[PDB]
């Protein structure tokens, strides 16, 4: 399938690791670099009813049943980690590098120069919006 | 053969360039004579019915293509390693990042100037189909840079993971790659040769001269009906300074029929390639990129890749 190409890639990063599971520190971090701020308690049991087997991590069958524009507003509310309302450089290579991708100096720079529509070499929402 | 020993015997190990879908990538140096690589590590499918990590088919078949290139414009493979996790390649260090963003650094960029790179690419793609080699994954983010900060810098090519020789047996199958690039054969499953290549060449150009991609709509569908339909523009907005020459040159490798396609020799010999009087060598050097639009690409490109793995994280984490 195609859908399997997704679900492929996704894993990858869940599975920081990539011993062949996602324990619960792992897709903890996971989502702190989404943003997010859960505790293990949560953590706990999100991973409790994708573990079928019952042993306290997530393999890739498991994680492959569980199966089931607005990904840019989201997509902001990432990138933005401080909430202050811009997306800076700083933010820009930290959040991406935490997601797996290693960006230059050049590509960042490149980035925000190209979003930056006031110049004050920061992004904000809606320069955020006309670049996508 | 894959060399069995411990490659941290021969191998100092460093950062991480890169993280890949079932790969890491990081430097390494080579300790007797100390010079410095990448190091690949593909993760092997721990089963036969295991969709998690690679074939061992798949990676003999681009080792195989790997250790048999030699040549400037082509990333080279130095030696692999295999443990009981890992086949490690020991590959060419190429550290200059992508055409793309280097060329998106320049004030202005003539047709001249773009096609001293181009013509790296094509005497690449020359060699590998003198081999019988089809890349299958020809788009920007494979057109790298060996050093950024030479007066010519060197292109290589890169990501032979698609890879086949063009045999009547097995060109097919995993040949998925991305919409926007991939010629109409491949859409819609019928034969697959070197062909396939020159189409993806003849869209990275479109992109080049103008920061638009030709065949992209807003959604997969689209995108793909539209290369199976071959429905694509020169747009007065992006291409108002582009020269017939270069149009023409773009218009004879996004063709249908692989056959009434140009091959590597034609686009080689084609006047905007090889002008045959400085009428049009002097039309070359008058004529000019849209830089404006071409940045603006390839950071939406950018921003675009970001966004779309943050969404693709998001969905699996609700
Ligand atoms: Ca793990
Ligand atoms: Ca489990
Ligand atoms: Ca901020
Ligand atoms: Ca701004």
């Amino acid at each position: 399938e195609e859908q399997i190409a997704e679900f492929k890639e996704a894993f990858s990063l869940f599975d920081k690791d990539g011993d062949g599971t996602i324990t619960t520190k792992e897709l903890g971090t996971v989502m702190r670099s989404l943003g997010q701020n859960p505790t293990e308690a949560e953590l706990q049991d999100m991973i409790n009813e994708v573990d079928a087997d019952g042993n306290g991590t997530i393999d890739f069958p498991e994680f492959l049943t569980m199966m089931a524009e607005e990904e840019i507003r989201e997509a902001f509310r990432v990138f933005d980690k401080d909430g202050n309302g811009y997306i800076s450089a700083a933010e820009l290579r930290h959040v991406m590098t935490n997601l797996g991708e290693k960006l230059t100096d050049e590509e960042v720079d490149e980035m925000i120069r190209e979003a930056d529509i006031d110049g004050d070499g920061q992004v904000n929402y809606e320069e955020f919006v006309q670049m996508m | 053969v894959f060399r069995q020993e411990n490659v941290d015997d021969y191998y100092d190990t460093g950062e991480e360039l890169g993280s890949g879908q079932f790969a890491v990538v990081k430097k390494c140096r080579e300790k007797s004579t100390g010079l410095q690589y990448a190091a690949k590590f593909i993760k092997k499918r721990r089963t036969k019915s295991s969709r998690r990590g690679v074939s061992r088919e798949d990676i003999e078949r681009e080792v195989s293509i790997l250790k048999e290139i030699q040549h400037p414009n082509v990333i080279t493979l130095h030696e692999v390693y295999e443990n009981k996790t890992d086949v490690i390649l020991i590959l060419e260090l190429v550290a200059g990042g992508e055409l793309f963003d280097f060329l998106a650094e320049k004030e202005s960029l003539t047709e001249e100037e773009a096609t001293e790179f181009l013509k790296q690419i094509l005497n690449g793609v020359y060699y590998l189909h003198s081999l019988q080699i089809a890349h299958f994954d020809l788009k920007p983010e494979n057109i790298m840079l060996l050093d950024r900060n030479v007066p010519k810098p060197r292109i290589k090519i890169i990501d032979f993971g698609l890879a086949h020789k063009i045999d009547f047996g097995n060109e097919f199958k995993n040949i998925f790659g991305t919409p926007e690039f991939v010629a109409p054969e491949i859409v819609n499953y019928e034969p697959l040769g070197l062909e396939a290549d020159m189409w993806s060449i003849g869209v990275i150009t479109y992109i080049l001269l103008s920061g638009a991609s030709p065949f992209l709509g807003d959604t997969k569908q689209e995108t793909l009906a539209n290369v199976s339909a071959v429905n694509y523009e020169f747009e007065d907005e992006y291409f108002s300074n582009t020269s017939a020459l270069a149009k023409d040159f773009i218009r004879r490798l996004l063709v249908k029929d692989p056959k009434k396609r140009m091959t590597i020799q034609d686009s080689l010999q084609h006047p905007w390639i090889k002008p045959k009087d400085t009428q049009q060598a002097l039309s070359r050097k008058a004529s000019a990129v849209n830089m404006e639009k071409f940045k603006k690409f390839a950071a939406r490109k950018k921003w675009k890749q970001s966004v779309r793995l943050i969404s693709l994280c998001q969905r699996l984490s609700r």
